């Protein structure tokens, strides 16, 4: 199991639209009943949330600002408006309905 | 209507993470809380919001007994089969509804959750029996049923699956059922909203 | 959309069990499905188990549910570690959501 996120962080201008990603030598199916690739954001001193990805194109969750992709070997998550809000860190996660096996995490400041 | 602060629960029928097979629906119960139809209705009705007995416009104002929530995923080209008067595999072997059904059939696509590449093959649905299926009632057992001519206590001479891949057309396409069934007046309503 | 409420902390000597609270709101279900996650300090996040099964860590760590409230009893059979982690309570039948708890032990 790879679950690598490439970059330490991103930048901190406020407005200015960033992204991440995340490798794997599992790219395909992990799950029982659809998928393999999930995003969390955790803020500090909290509990972490859901962001929805899949091997085809598709993209959910409650927030409507972010947007998910991906192609080859590596899964993308990114911020277009950045309202100095998303401070904390982001993971990978590959698990469904399944549980899972999880990424490190990567940092997103904003000042 | 007197003094009910609860509000129903559609969103744990509606938004659920995992349905029920044809046969062996999820079958839940709503009562002593508030409707509110606003949120089942041009929110996210996607595909089908079929009525009978009501007017959806004014379902928020009606006061049912009961409010019963039938879960299950079929096929898409077999949606056509959940309502009165209908035949074929699953109104005559999985789900049946009564002919003189009050209630409303809500329908949407859901190849994105359920369809898998290789195929989703943990959706089932009953192709035999030896009766029809009346209104809501449910058969989960097996029954070896392919007797051909001879009686079988091997294999045949039971139940099979759908297979959901995204890319099946569209009549292949799975689409998640949600069928509100009511008991209108049959004892003192207990839920409606604005009244 | 459903919550989960978990108390906010404990704490016991090394050699005693612990059990963790959680309850989701909800009225009605067919089944279950629920994970606890572990947060080590300072490290991402691991899966301790699913409906009372493992993770692929056992001993230490065990545990079993009985309904949508008092869905927790994650249960610790010895405190004899290092594992002064906060613990998530995950909700899987709506949209998954998190809640947690942090667990300690003192010198
Ligand atoms: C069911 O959930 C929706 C929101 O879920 C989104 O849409 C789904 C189809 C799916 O794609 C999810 O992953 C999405 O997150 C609820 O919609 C909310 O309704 C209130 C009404 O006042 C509104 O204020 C919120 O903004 C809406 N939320 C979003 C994200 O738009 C809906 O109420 C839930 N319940 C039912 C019965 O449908
Ligand atoms: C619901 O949407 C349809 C168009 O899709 C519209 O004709 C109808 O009037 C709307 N219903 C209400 C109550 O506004
Ligand atoms: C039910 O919803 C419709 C939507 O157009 C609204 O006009 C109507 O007033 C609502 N019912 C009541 C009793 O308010």
């Amino acid at each position: 199991v790879v679950m690598t996120q490439s970059p330490l962080s991103l930048s901190v201008t406020p407005g200015q639209p960033a992204s991440i990603s995340c490798k794997s030598s599992q790219t395909l199916l992990h799950s029982d009943g659809q998928t393999s690739f999930y995003w969390y954001l955790q803020k500090p001193g909290q509990s972490p949330q859901l962001l929805i990805y899949d091997i085809s194109s598709r993209f959910s969750g409650v927030p409507d600002r972010f947007s998910g992709s991906g192609s080859g070997t590596d899964f993308t998550l990114k911020i277009s408006r950045v309202e100095a809000e998303d401070v904390g860190v982001y993971y990978c996660m590959q698990g469904t309905q399944f549980p899972w096996t999880f990424g490190q995490g990567t940092k997103v400041e904003i000042k | 209507f007197p003094n009910i602060t609860n509000l129903c629960p559609f969103d744990e029928v509606f938004n659920a993470t995992r349905f029920a097979s044809v046969y062996a629906w999820n079958r839940k119960r709503i009562s002593n809380c508030v409707a509110d139809y606003s949120v089942l209705y041009n929110l996210a009705p996607f595909f089908t919001f079929k009525c009978y007995g009501v007017s959806p416009t004014k379902l928020n104002d009606l006061c049912f007994t009961n409010v019963y929530a039938d879960s299950f995923v079929i096929r898409g080209d077999e949606v056509r089969q959940i309502a009165p008067g209908q035949t074929g595999n699953i109104a005559d072997y999985n789900y049946k509804l009564p002919d003189d059904f009050t209630g409303c059939v809500i329908a949407w696509n859901s190849n994105k959750l359920d369809s898998k590449v290789s195929g989703n093959y943990n959706y089932l649905y009953r192709l035999f029996r030896k009766s029809n299926l009346k209104p809501f009632e449910r058969d989960i057992s097996t029954e070896i049923y392919q007797a051909g001519n001879k009686p079988c206590n091997g294999v045949a001479g039971p139940l099979r699956s759908y297979s959901f891949r995204p890319t099946y057309g569209v009549g292949h396409q799975p689409y998640r059922v949600v069928v509100l069934s009511f008991e209108l007046l049959h004892a003192p309503a207990t839920v409606c909203g604005p009244k | 959309q459903v919550q989960l409420v978990q108390s906010g902390s404990e704490l016991k000597k090394p050699g005693a069990s612990v059990t963790v609270s959680c309850k989701a709101s909800g009225y009605s279900f067919p089944t279950h499905a629920m994970n606890w996650v572990r947060q080590a300090p300072g490290q991402g996040l691991e899966w301790m188990g699913w409906i009372p099964t493992y993770a692929g860590f056992t001993g230490r760590f065990v545990f079993s549910l009985d309904t949508s409230v008092s869905t927790a009893y994650l249960q610790i059979s010895s405190l004899k570690a290092d594992d002064t982690a906060v613990y998530y309570c995950a909700r899987g039948h709506v949209l998954e959501w998190f809640q947690g708890t942090l667990v300690t032990v003192s010198s």
